[PDB]
């Protein structure tokens, strides 16, 4: 289903309030602080992005996989190992987005190569999993995620808005990269895609010194939530300034709560 | 689902745009035209942004104070106009 | 992945065999899977072919999760067994299949009028949500009988249905064959790799002609010869040269008046080109439905159903 | 079961 977001399943059930997110994350917060959990989420989003990029994937499929990964909202982080959450979410996203099913050895080799070339410090050992584990995990994920496999994205509203404005060369790359960066936060679970697209467009036009006051003046939409989205994005960009993967992720994953056999 | 507000029936920027994220069936879109090359070589999809679409840049400087001032100016001007 | 999570999920889960008497009394066999009549300890319980989830199962689940319409089938619940890793779906039971009506009569005009109107509105709704069925067969159209709702044809078995909102890959790069050769559109039969939404229009036109003549119009290069025979050769896309009047006589042979309102719609439904083919919305605007009898929500309209119930295998 | 004016317009759907 596409073309009607307000009747789709992604909006009827999978739009969650921040209070529920804070309440359901207490169990994962009993072992790590908010900063450590946030850094871990950013790191695993980066891992998903790298794994998708290695397999020569598009951007919509990687975004869908990241949205599927962002399961941990309503379930504990120690239930299933995220190092196995990432490849199975990527595989399911590729399967559902009509891009074709990846090969077994292809996926295993890609995952092992990525983990050994760009994430060796986080995982000193190899990737000890087989395709049967991936299949059972994705089957469980499809079971307990209420079979909601269609995920809307801000890309279509962003392209529509930039085409409406007229400028397409000076603003599109910045808006696209801001939309790519905003997936690190939980905004995808909090706000509709078009609000995020509007906030990203506003950031892009403000950064490059374009008079967009007249454009934003005429449109009729709640002007308070956009300020919250801008604040969240600014907090993301400010906190990412002094964060190093190599120096810390070893320590955080040393504190990782691993599942029992 | 009474707490959440829906903009389904509220058009955004009525003179030029309709409902915010609802997509009607346009009769002059790219998914219906059939050129000579489209049938032979299939649908030609090119990346929305030239170069690296996956890549996200965070090294460019941001000034939160300037953005806040511009947003305050926008909201004040919108209040004045209405 | 620990034991406590699995045991908690098993406690939360419910077994399909512990709630429904799906065993025995198989009512339908096909390439899609097995359909049984089931009831709580009546619904149609469908088991999909193949261990695990395939492309067909994933498309089925991801499409009927968010589609709702009086003329479109809607699953009520899904079951997922881990012992054998297969998928079970539960649709509402549809007693009568259009194939059964066709076979039994081998016929009120208002019945076919209303049936065509309902299928056209259903396919228009499907096209509104930016999705392609890619499969229209007389066996895929089901009719409710002697229940809370009479008639009310339902489109189902859309395992091949695919979203066409934005194609990341050409539609023919991952599916060389989309529908049976009995109803394959000429565009895709000519090797087209990017096809529009008009193929379903050709399919509904073909099946409408089938119900008009109570006999398959196209029967079996295997179907290209029949396509050229039924309505002539186009004398006014790829392998144009590699291939190496009739319609009026064909319709006359089946005791159908050449000058009527249904014939014009049927002729305009089937064209050699996609551009001139009419879309779904214009089909309802055709005054063919306006002329008496007017289309009815209830196809039978109080008449007793002579078609027997679907039999077991 | 007669709907004279309803023939022209298709049904919107079940909606919510």
């Amino acid at each position: 289903m596409a073309g009607n977001f307000w009747q789709s399943s992604h909006y009827l059930q999978w739009i969650l309030d921040k209070q529920d997110l804070l309440k359901e994350r207490q169990k994962d917060l009993k072992f790590l602080s908010e900063e450590e959990y946030w850094k871990l989420q950013i790191f695993f989003t980066n891992v998903i992005q790298a794994l998708g990029e290695h397999l020569k994937l598009r951007q919509q499929v990687i975004a869908t996989a990241t949205v599927y990964f962002k399961f941990y909202a309503r379930y504990s982080l120690k239930s299933i190992d995220p190092v196995l959450m990432a490849p199975t979410c990527v595989f399911l996203a590729s399967k559902v987005e009509e891009f074709g099913v990846v090969s077994n050895t292809r996926l295993i080799a890609a995952a092992t190569s990525v983990l050994k070339t760009r994430f060796s410090y986080a995982f000193p050992k190899e990737f000890p999993y087989r395709m049967n584990h991936i299949l059972e995990c994705e089957f469980y994920l499809l079971e307990l995620m209420d079979c909601c496999l269609i995920v809307y994205h801000p890309y279509r509203p962003l392209l529509q808005y930039v085409q409406d404005m007229g400028q397409e060369d000076m603003l599109l790359p910045l808006a696209w990269r801001i939309v790519n960066d905003t997936y690190r936060t939980d905004l995808c679970l909090l706000y509709p895609p078009f609000m995020i697209a509007l906030a990203c467009l506003h950031v892009a036009c403000v950064v490059q010194q374009k008079d967009a006051r007249q454009w934003f003046a005429e449109l009729s939409v709640d002007m308070e939530k956009i300020l919250e989205i801008i604040r969240v994005i600014l907090k993301l960009y400010e906190q990412w300034k002094n964060f190093d993967e190599r120096k810390e992720m070893a320590t955080i994953l040393s504190k990782m709560p691993k599942p029992k056999p | 689902a009474f707490g959440i507000l829906s903009y389904e029936h509220r058009p955004l920027k009525r003179p030029r745009l309709g409902p915010p994220d609802v997509y009607p069936q346009d009769p002059k879109q790219k998914e219906d035209e059939l050129t000579a090359l489209n049938v032979k070589q299939g649908f030609n999809n090119q990346p929305a942004v030239s170069g690296d679409e996956h890549g996200s840049a965070k090294n460019v400087s941001f000034n939160p104070a300037k953005i806040s001032s511009n947003f305050s100016s926008i909201i004040a001007e919108k209040l004045r106009c209405n | 992945m620990d034991y406590d999570f699995k045991v908690k999920l098993s406690s939360e889960r419910e077994r399909v065999e512990d709630l429904f008497e799906y065993e025995g009394c198989k009512v339908g066999r096909g390439t899609y899977g097995h359909v049984y009549k089931a009831k709580r300890k009546d619904y149609a319980l469908k088991q999909i072919e193949g261990t695990g989830i395939s492309m067909s199962a994933c498309r089925e689940i991801a499409l009927l999760r968010e589609l709702k319409h009086p003329n479109v089938i809607s699953l009520q619940k899904v079951f997922l067994s881990h012992a054998d890793r297969k998928v079970w779906l539960l649709f509402d039971y549809a007693e009568h299949d259009l194939w059964h009506i066709i076979k039994f009569h081998r016929l009120p005009r208002g019945m076919v009028k209303s049936l065509l109107y309902q299928i056209l509105d259903g396919i228009h709704y499907l096209h509104a949500n930016w999705v392609l069925h890619r499969d229209l067969k007389p066996a895929n159209i089901l009719v409710m009988g002697e229940g809370p709702e009479r008639g009310r044809v339902k489109i189902a078995d859309m395992g091949f249905a695919r979203l066409f909102n934005s194609p990341l890959k050409p539609l023919a790069d991952l599916d060389p064959v989309v529908v049976t050769f009995w109803y394959r559109a000429p565009e895709l039969l000519l090797g087209a790799r990017h096809y529009t939404k008009a193929i379903d229009i050709w399919a509904i036109g073909c099946i409408f002609a089938e119900l008009l003549t109570s006999e398959p119009i196209f029967h079996c290069h295997d179907q290209l010869d029949r396509i050229f025979n039924v309505m002539g050769f186009p004398a006014d896309m790829p392998e144009h040269s590699t291939l190496m009047c009739s319609l009026i006589k064909y319709m006359e042979k089946h005791k159908v008046k050449p000058d009527s309102k249904a014939f014009h719609l049927l002729q305009k439904l089937l064209t050699m080109d996609p551009i001139k083919r009419i879309t779904s919305e214009q089909a309802m605007q055709d005054p063919y439905f306006l002329e008496d009898p007017l289309p009815t929500s209830d196809v039978f309209a109080g008449c007793q159903i002579p078609y027997p119930k679907r039999e077991f295998l | 079961t007669m709907d004279r004016d309803k023939v022209g317009i298709p049904t919107d759907g079940d909606s919510h």
